[PDB]
This record gives structure tokens, sequence and C-alpha cells, in this order.
């Protein structure tokens, strides 16, 4: 319990 | 003593996200690790200091995520 989590989005390319 | 924390590459839905090829450095330039992204969460285990997520290549069909840095305290706090 309470580990950070550190989150990286990856976004789409438009196609 | 070291801190754990976990780091998640996700698509823009919410879902971890494979083929990702990653890296960790610290505030000195030094690669901490290198890795592909697999689908789930990746532990890590740092003492304290300054780091870098960084992203070297995203999947085919996805674009490259801007850095992301971190501090881990004496204390066990990780801010972002």
């Amino acid at each position: 319990r309470g580990v950070p989590h550190i989150v990286m989005v990856d976004a789409y390319k438009r196609y | 003593s070291a801190t754990h924390i976990k780091f998640s590459k996700r698509d823009e839905d919410g879902r971890e996200l494979a083929g990702a090829t990653m890296e960790l450095r610290d505030s000195s330039g030094k690669t901490i690790s290198t890795w592909i992204s697999d689908g789930h969460v990746k532990d890590f285990y740092l003492y304290p200091g300054k780091y870098t997520f960084v992203e070297t290549a995203a999947p085919d069909g996805y674009e490259v995520a801007t850095p992301i840095e971190f501090t881990v305290n004496e204390d066990g706090q990780v801010t972002v």
C-alpha cells in the first residue's frame, strides 16, 4: 500500500 | 534506504501499453535501467534523488510522451 504510481501516457498518432 | 515506486506506460484509454522503449536516468545522467514496456506496471526501488523517465521510442502508431521528472525524498516521499 502507498506505492507511488507514475503514469506516462502514449497518445495515438492520428492514423 | 530505497523507495518502492511503480511506473505505468499507458494509452489514452487508461490501459497499460506494451512496446515502448524506456529509460530511467538520474540527475547526473547515469542510466539506471532500460527496458521495453510489457503491458504491465513496472516496479522500481530507488534511493533518494532526482530522476527522469524518458521514452526513447513508442510502439508503432503512438506518439512519444514528454519525459517525466520526479524526486525521491530522503523520507520516502515521491514528488512528481
